[PDB]
RNA sequence: GUUACAGCCCCGCCCCGGCAGCAGCAGCUCGCCGAAUCCCGGGGCCGAGGGAGCGAGACCCGUGCGCCGCGCUCUCCCCC
RNA sequence: GGGCCCGGGGGGCCACGCGUCCCCCGCGAGCGCACGGGGUCGGCGGCGAUGUCGGCUACCCACCCGACCCGUCUUGAAAC
RNA sequence: GGCCGUCGCUGGCAGUCGGCAGAGCGAGAAAGAGAGUGGCGCGGACGCUACGCCGCGACGAGUAGGAGGGCCGCUGCGGUG
């Protein structure tokens, strides 16, 4: 019985500790830490008391079966991976939503997601454009910010939110959530000149216009 | 080098000495120092033509 | 001044094929064990080696390798001939189950020995299998003639560890 | 409202002289004309658009008569902002000299 | 086995040599240590530029 | 490409007997055990001997 | 040789091996123009095997360095004395540059000696590099850059960039 | 003609005169390098194999993140 | 420089027990993390009953690259 | 790096040894998870046509010619289905 203590060495490289086993053995201080040396429920019937068995052996077994397959390590599920960002996209910015059925709008970037997504709204006042998940790959980051750091995003609206259920009925809590995020944001895109027009925008390639050669 | 080495075999096995038997090829020559005492390297310069024939 | 020592330890890269070769040279290439193109051996120096790489330089480019470039080597193109067959490195294990006999437990045993050429390096370079390395990445000046003359056979002595880079 | 794709033209496939090898294709991508330029395309996603005759189903959509075959930037090819590109299928030599679309997509900005 | 490169791989370099870890630990303390001392001559030649 | 002679590579010596009498191959099946399970040297030449045409394995007679 | 790149000057020294005949042997130094310390200390070989009786086998090599330029700021007039083979006899040569470096004019000498007479390094023996006042100069090519008050204009300024605009719409200007 | 209303070159004495700095983010004035070498990132192609067991013992029948390998916390006690 | 950097008067260490004597000056336990004996997700999105989905191979056509007619005798055959 | 075959290791597996039980023999270091005598719950995949199954390495041009394997193909006979 103890409380835990965090990792005494920091992550000097990723896998390599900054102090040594001898420095940590003394920081660990183990010179004065040495130390030496269901299946059956029986159940009343009205006979006697039976015992019976939890889990009973399977009625069918079929004509063949596979081989139990070997142990991999690295090999971690979904949710347990490590969620990336670039150093382009950070509250506040800008982005261009490429692929959807938003094609080309300049829209507002709010928060990463728990599954990795961009929770990414540029207002429905202006956009048409709701409370919406996008990816990080398929968005271009425009380096155009608005100081949205003391905004409150609320906490209920997470990756269960968004996800799909199973005709699309806009329920009034999309709605309410749309405005309580809309109106926090949309005085500080009024408080920028022109940045409501460009929001309005669609980004559109032209011609002599090279990705490659204009920066945003 | 069968009677030399039957002499340096007899002799270091009391003594115990581990003496070296087989041949060995022309090593690889070692660091040495070589000394321009006082003067410097004579410089050489390639000789002009001239056609005696 | 000082002259230092002449180098003990060269590696040698087969830099041509295996079509029309004459028989000595053929031979003294089998008996570096060098059997493809690209395949590079260490070799310790002395009169007996340096004139059997002196009968063979078109056909071998060598030099005399680095520290980093022995490492290298033995990390990642380091393979064993255990049991006269071709297993990877992967366990200090198999290098202790071969040369332990001769005090090489480990993978730094091994190259302490090839690099500081020991007493046991004919067993530990004959542990070591023939090395397989890959076309020069960014290429050959030229492999028809010598190191000197604008080319990349014979010995280009410091030289052969840009080369081990360009190959491994 | 407007375009979301880069002009590219399948200009042939990677070949030797007396050799094609034609499950890598090369690309022209408009305006980029040395190899500083095309690091911003390598693996941007290409596609090779073509209407045939009988209709075929579209994703978030009516059958048009529209197909595609959908590919992948791999690396630069050559000296000159010329590129190579991979599709699922190889394309068709009837594309020679016609226009592919490179798009934005698999951004890293 | 999968013969995976000990010179990219650093698990499999402990597993060949455990003494990398100590040679890579340093020289990373190293550096930075020398970094900062970069740092901090650099920032001494500009106090010298102003005095 | 790699400069082996592929001449010799292939070891002709016989893997087991040409005879389709089945007390033979019996034997075999039990040397065979034998063979890869003990430490001795005794059943791989008893084993090996089975496996021989009539010619190497004469008749050896009483005296 | 291949004179490839730019050449560096080294300087050479070396000797015969010591016998008990002669116990310490006299040192030998040379300046070698060459691409690299390895083709230099083949090249010290080769000059040394026509002017001693000195082979690398019975010979050593005591010392190879680069030696760098002692004012490569300069720009210096050199006087570069040569031996070539022709297709028919070899000739001797004087031969100016003016460049920054002697490594410079002697690979300056190379592009120049194969320009104007076909010859490869091959054939090319520099024997003696010296910088050359202004006043001790013998060609005229070199001489008339010898002007206190030099001034000139850049004529006719072919453009390059062409490809660049590939199809342009403006004739390009050459008058700067 | 010889410092004058520009400068260049050399020698001697000044601590190799001294202060940077240092094969230079004056991001190219000229090299070889890394046990004297490490960190981070981007693109491409691939994912073959498939019963590796762990702990609990004849005082128990559990469970499949298991070897080698690295090191994390607790089985001491405080402080921020 | 080398000697475990011989010996005496702020950083790092594959260094950690108690006692007896000569000489020199063999069982601690558990729990998570993982560059660790070859890929998984305990992540998803669309379209589908009269006009669409799949079907490499086999039917026809087009394009790019390639590509001379087989047997034979011969040193050599697409051979006038 | 994947797959096909060949060759080699004359490599591995008869150990599917189960309340008549104890699940191992990859491991740098000639040889034993040896036997002795004094001080509740009834359970545990696949396999092995051993002419079979499995695992590692390297290798793969071919005329004339040689040899092997064909659960390639034709016609009749003894058996069998
Ligand atoms: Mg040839
Ligand atoms: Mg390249
Ligand atoms: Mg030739
Ligand atoms: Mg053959
Ligand atoms: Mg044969
Ligand atoms: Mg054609
Ligand atoms: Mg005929
Ligand atoms: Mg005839
Ligand atoms: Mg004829
Ligand atoms: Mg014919
Ligand atoms: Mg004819
Ligand atoms: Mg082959
Ligand atoms: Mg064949």
């Amino acid at each position: 019985k103890g409380k835990p203590h965090c990792s005494r060495n920091p992550v000097l490289v990723r896998g390599i500790g900054r102090y040594s086993r001898s420095a940590m053995y003394s920081r660990k201080a183990l010179y004065k830490r040495k130390y030496a040396a269901l299946a059956t429920v029986t159940k009343p019937v009205g006979g006697g008391t039976r015992v019976v068995k939890l889990r009973k052996m399977p009625r069918y077994y079929p004509t063949e079966d596979v081989p139990r397959k070997l142990l991999s390590h690295g090999k971690k599920p979904f949710s347990q991976h490590v969620r990336k960002l670039r150093a382009s996209i950070t509250p506040g910015t800008i982005l261009i939503i490429l692929t959807g059925r938003h094609r080309g709008k300049r829209v507002v970037f709010l928060k990463q997601l728990s599954s990795g997504l961009l929770l990414v709204t540029g207002p429905l006042s202006l956009n048409r454009v709701p409370l919406r998940r996008t990816h990080q790959k398929f968005v271009i980051a425009t380096s155009t910010k608005i100081d949205i750091s003391g905004v409150k995003i609320p906490k209920h609206l997470t990756d269960a939110y968004f996800k799909k259920k199973k005709k699309y009925e806009i329920t009034e809590q999309r709605k309410v959530d749309q405005k309580a995020v809309d109106s926090q944001i949309l005085p500080k895109i009024k408080a920028v000149p022109q940045l409501q027009g460009y929001l309005r925008s669609v980004f559109a390639l032209t011609n002599g216009v090279y990705p490659h050669k204009l920066v945003f | 080098r069968v009677k030399e080495n039957d002499q340096k075999k007899k002799e270091a096995k009391e003594k115990g000495t581990w003496v070296q038997l087989k041949r060995q090829p022309a090593p690889p020559r070692e660091a040495h120092f070589v000394r321009t005492n006082g003067k410097e390297p004579e410089l050489l310069e390639p000789i002009p033509y001239e056609f005696m024939a | 001044f000082y002259v230092p020592a002449e180098p003990k330890l060269a590696f040698v890269i087969r830099i041509r094929g295996i079509n029309g070769v004459s028989p000595k040279v053929r031979k003294v290439l089998q008996l570096l064990r060098l059997r493809q193109i690209f395949n590079g051996t260490f070799v310790k120096l002395n009169k007996a080696s340096i004139n059997m790489l002196r009968i063979v330089e078109p056909y071998i480019a060598w030099g005399y390798p680095n520290l980093k470039s022995v490492n290298e080597l033995i990390y990642k193109r380091g393979y064993g001939k255990i049991n006269k067959k071709r297993i990877a490195l992967t366990d200090n294990t198999l290098i202790a189950r071969s040369l332990g006999k001769y005090n090489i437990i480990c993978m730094e045993d091994l190259i302490h020995e090839i690099y500081t050429v020991g007493k046991h390096f004919k067993e530990a370079n004959n542990f070591l299998w023939p090395f397989k390395l890959s076309s020069p990445r960014g290429g050959m000046k030229k492999k028809t003639t010598h190191f000197v003359e604008g080319g990349d056979a014979g010995n280009r002595e410091d030289q052969i560890n840009r080369l081990i880079r360009r190959m491994n | 409202s407007g375009r979301l794709w880069c002009k590219a033209i399948f200009a042939g496939y990677k070949r030797g002289l007396r050799n094609q090898r034609e499950h890598t294709a090369l690309l022209k991508i408009e305006g980029v004309y040395a190899r500083d330029e095309t690091e911003f395309y390598l693996g941007k996603r290409c596609a090779y658009v073509y209407k045939a005759k009988n209709n075929t189903v579209t994703p978030g959509g009516k059958p048009n008569k529209t197909r595609v075959i959908w590919g992948k930037v791999t690396r630069a090819h050559g000296n000159s902002g010329m590129v190579r590109a991979k599709f699922r299928s190889n394309l068709p030599a009837k594309a020679i000299g016609h226009r592919i679309r490179v798009m934005l997509y698999p951004s890293r900005i | 086995v999968l013969k995976k490169n000990p010179l990219k791989n650093l698990r499999i370099m402990l597993k060949l040599n455990p003494y990398a870890k100590t040679m890579r630990r340093n020289t990373i303390l190293r550096q930075a240590r020398n970094h900062k001392l970069r740092v901090e001559r650099a920032a001494a030649a500009l106090a010298a530029k102003s005095d | 490409g790699v400069d082996i002679r592929h001449n010799k590579d292939r070891k002709v010596r016989r893997k087991e007997p040409k005879s389709q009498d089945i007390y033979l191959r019996l034997l075999v099946k039990l040397y065979r055990f034998l063979a890869r399970r003990t430490n001795s040297t005794f059943n791989q030449v008893v084993l090996k001997r089975l496996f021989m045409s009539r010619t190497n394995r004469p008749p050896l007679s009483l005296s | 040789m291949k004179a490839s790149g730019t050449l560096r000057e080294y300087k050479v020294v070396g000797r015969c091996l010591p016998t008990p005949k002669c116990r310490t042997p006299p040192l030998y130094r040379m300046r070698i123009f060459a691409p690299n310390h390895v083709v230099a200390k083949s090249r010290f070989w080769y000059f040394v095997s026509q002017l001693k009786k000195m082979k690398k086998s019975s010979g050593e090599i005591v010392y190879c360095g680069q030696v760098f330029e002692k004012s490569p700021l300069r720009v210096k007039n050199f006087g570069i004395w040569l031996r070539y083979d022709s297709r028919s006899g070899t000739h001797n040569m004087y031969r100016e540059y003016r460049d920054l470096t002697t490594a410079g004019a002697v690979t300056q000498c190379y592009r120049d000696m194969g320009a104007r007479h076909r010859a490869r390094a091959h054939s090319i023996q520099i024997m003696k590099v010296e910088e050359i006042a202004a006043s001790k100069c013998r060609r005229p090519a070199v001489k008339q850059f010898h002007d206190s008050k030099i001034k000139f204009p850049l004529p006719h300024r072919v453009l390059r960039r062409q490809h660049k605009p590939r199809f342009t719409t403006k004739r390009p200007n050459t008058f700067f």
